[PDB]
RNA sequence: AUUCAUAAUAACUUUUCGAAUCGCAUGGCCUUGUGCUGGCGAUGGUUCAUUCAAAUUUCUGCCCUAUCAACUUUCGAUGGUAGGAUAGUGGCCUACCAUGGUUUCAACGGGUAACGGGGAAUAAGGGUUCGAUUCCGGAGAGGGAGCCUGAGAAACGGCUACCA
RNA sequence: GAAACUGCGAAUGGCUCAUUAAAUCAGUUAUCGUUUAUUUGAUAGUUCCUUUACUACAUGGUAUAACUGUGGUAAUUCUAGA
């Protein structure tokens, strides 16, 4: 096409943007950045398709100028930043302290945190290589890159970094046991154990997941999210937890948490 | 043909219009920057000699340096040449323009005066126009008043009165690749910051390397 | 003009922006209308902004009437209102004065005309005006 | 899973890079220079990674036609060796060598009033017809070829030649 | 703060569907077969010289527009000299 599109057709937009069919025919195109973008969500979406703070790019991109907000303990203010998944946004003038989290549903659910643990994220470990100069060296989930890791880190494991620092704190493996979060599929959102691996060398390898209601269910490998231990969240979670109800479940708790 | 010549010297410049067939045909065969003495073109100009720069046309087509043949041609151009202006970038362009040489199809021609002779040219000769500007950086300054490296040049700077109706005031350019504190300052954060983060970098490998040791201790 | 069961509902405090933002939920049983700069004054009259911080402008009214829905929104800071508050509404509101600027083609006309001057154009012009004289 | 990452060694380089750039600020300490230090943020820059992409690419899949049964290698058709060229693999191209490759499981050719798909209509089921057109992908900017700029174009509301 | 120089972009978008019959295209792979402006994260003690009478580093140089004014052309986003 003779080069990249810098625009973004509504109908092409993530529908986990919980969106309209009308309203325009454009939609933002988020910026280059860490999270891709049918993984991330703008900072007008989070804001004035989530929080209803704002109505128009205008007051957005206002907001933003008046430097309102920090991101993994950073200001960015272009609108169509790539947040996503785990991020840590703070708000100051109203103290908001927010992590990026999906629903059960996989929609980017709200999930307010505390002032501490936005002192704290996490990073799934994309690769770990030796850098040169001899330098070993490794980057996320998040789009960051770290050196002088613990070498006991390994492929697909996560790690508590800090936040502002970088600095790698201790952190979680894969095997048997471990707790996780699910970030791709039909199982999105999901939370569930490691029960078993089914490891396909070559490509594609799976993992046997185990939620706390014995609902077994079975997932990319790439999609995993380890988050902690079983019984052991290393950070705090939204409502649903990817507890995953049926929609027969999810009717009844309507009509009957509805009175009273 | 009408002529339009130059005296560098006063910044002057002027158009004469020289219609005598035999002083008009001592330029012919001549290419551009080619030196003639005025003398058959007049007594005024008599020791006079000239430089050829440049010629129009009848219809408006220049001519150019090395571009022989005294006739019309269209050739392909470029930036950094001249007759023409590269619109927008990357772009080469056709055109079409007159030959270097001298002709009679030139309504004008243009030239510099490279020495004076016997004789005045009053519009010319005589008006001193001035330079329009005068150094802006700090070293132009230096060369231009004759300097030292420690002078400090910053009162030599020219100055331009204006007046508002009433209200004069001075106004002068603004000094590049003059030194400052605030260069220097700036030269000490990035040293500083250099060794600094070498260290720094250095100790972080350091500890690194010690719980290397200690995992093969194990 | 029998009554107005003004509500607000919705309320929420936006620090970011330094405004409260609800919903305007007129019952007008018998009147006919709504009349924006009434409901500006019951606006400030209930919260507090001296007028100008407040800003409204969604109100539709229900079919068969005596009732009407809209947003409406107070700011802190009536300056600050000014320099958030986009200016058509002000101009609406008599807070601001709507400019005098040309239509969108002789604008364009203006532009793809200055499309060709290089430059400053008054030395364009010295001698425009020299070889238009003779 | 690698001649990977990376390191080290000996040399090479019309020598790449390593900040002569810009805005807010003003601090300290004396050996009192204008000393030496010293914040905030602005833009740039090597490499790596990421992101946005792009390019090639595996497998399966298409309407009619045998009144197209043979096709493919003049001049690369299939493959090998080496080389160039390319961002880069590659007959992509060039050299030498081979004689292969496809085909009734329909090739090759021809037609299509053929851009494909998402889908639309029709309604038992099974299906039939259409789909240029609000999304995705692709091609084109009167027809063709070439090309600079630029990370990215064979651009066309950019250029060059021809044809109309 | 006109204007211009510099920088970026103008290759997106929008329009149409002529070509195109394993070709595009759908789904599905792959790059241990490649480039990647931009965004983001990190990333630079060594640059000199037969190594005492050394070499702007408190920073080194021109070459040009914008500008001047000389002008040209039936005519243009034409442009010449100084």
């Amino acid at each position: 096409a003779r080069g990249p599109k810098k625009h973004l057709k509504r109908l092409a937009a993530p529908h986990h943007w919980l969106l309209d069919k009308l309203s325009g025919c454009y939609a933002p195109r988020p910026s280059a950045g860490p999270h891709k973008l049918r993984e991330s969500l703008p900072l007008i979406v989070f804001l004035r398709n989530r929080l209803k703070y704002a109505l128009n790019g205008r007051e957005v991109k206002a907001i933003l100028m008046q430097r309102h907000v920090k991101v993994d303990g950073k200001v960015r203010t272009d609108t169509t930043y790539p947040a996503g998944f785990m991020d840590v946004i703070t708000l100051d003038a109203t103290n908001e302290n927010f992590r990026l989290v999906y629903d059960v549903k996989g929609r980017f659910a709200v999930h307010r945190i505390t002032d501490e643990e936005a002192s704290y994220k996490l990073g799934k470990v994309k690769k770990v290589q030796l850098g040169k100069k001899g330098v070993p060296y490794v980057v996320t989930h998040d789009g960051r890159t770290i050196r002088y890791p613990d070498p006991n880190i390994k492929v697909n494991d996560t790690v508590k970094i800090d936040l502002a620092s970088g600095k790698i704190t201790d952190f979680i493996k894969f095997d048997a046991g471990k707790l996780v979060y699910v970030t791709g599929g039909r199982n999105l959102g999901r939370i569930g154990t490691i029960v078993h691996k089914e490891r396909h060398d070559g490509g594609f390898d799976l993992v046997h997941i185990k939620d706390s209601l014995d609902n077994t269910f079975v997932t990319r490998l790439n999609n995993v999210f380890v988050i902690g231990e079983q019984g052991k969240p290393y950070i705090s979670l939204p409502k649903g937890k990817g507890i995953k109800l049926s929609i027969a479940e999810e009717r009844d708790r309507r009509r009957a948490q509805q009175g009273l | 043909m009408k002529l339009n010549i130059s005296y560098p010297v006063n910044g002057s410049q002027k158009t004469f219009e020289i219609d005598d067939e035999h002083r008009i045909r001592v330029f012919f065969d001549k290419r551009i920057g080619q030196e003639v003495d005025g003398e058959a073109v007049g007594d005024e100009f008599k020791g006079y000699v000239f430089k050829i720069s440049g010629g129009n046309d009848k219809q408006g087509f220049p001519m150019k340096q090395g571009v022989l043949l005294p006739t019309r041609i269209k050739l392909l151009l470029t930036k950094n040449v001249s007759c023409y202006r590269p619109r927008r970038d990357g772009e080469r362009k056709r055109k079409s323009v007159r030959g270097a040489i001298v002709g009679p199809d030139l309504a004008v021609l243009a030239l510099v005066i490279v020495k004076k002779g016997e004789q005045e040219l009053e519009g010319l000769t005589d008006t001193t126009v001035p330079k329009r500007l005068g150094p802006k950086r700090a070293n132009n300054i230096r060369k231009f008043f004759g300097l030292s490296k420690e002078d400090d040049v910053r009162d030599f700077v020219i100055r331009r009165e204006v007046t508002k109706g009433e209200k004069t005031y001075t106004k002068a350019p603004k000094i590049q690749r003059l030194v400052t504190p605030q260069r220097l300052q700036r030269k000490r954060h990035q040293r500083a910051l250099k060794v600094r983060n070498a260290q720094a970098q250095r100790e972080a490998a350091a500890e690194y390397a010690q719980l290397l040791a200690k995992r093969l201790s194990e | 003009s029998d009554a107005v069961t003004i509500r607000t509902r919705k309320v929420i405090s936006n620090p970011l922006l330094a405004r409260k933002q609800f919903v305007v939920d007129v019952l007008h049983p018998n009147r006919a209308n709504v009349s924006k700069d009434e409901l500006r004054e019951k606006l400030a009259e209930v919260y507090k902004a001296e007028k100008d911080a407040v800003s409204v402008f969604g109100f539709r009214t229900q079919f068969g009437g005596g009732k009407s829905v809209g947003f409406g929104l107070v700011y802190n800071s009536v300056a600050e209102a000014k320099k958030f508050e986009p200016t058509y509404r002000l101009v609406r509101y008599g807070l601001a004065e709507k400019v005098e600027k040309a239509s969108r083609q002789q604008r364009k006309q203006k532009k793809n005309r200055d499309k060709k001057i290089f430059g400053t154009g008054k030395r364009l012009a010295k001698k425009v005006a020299r070889r238009n004289a003779d």
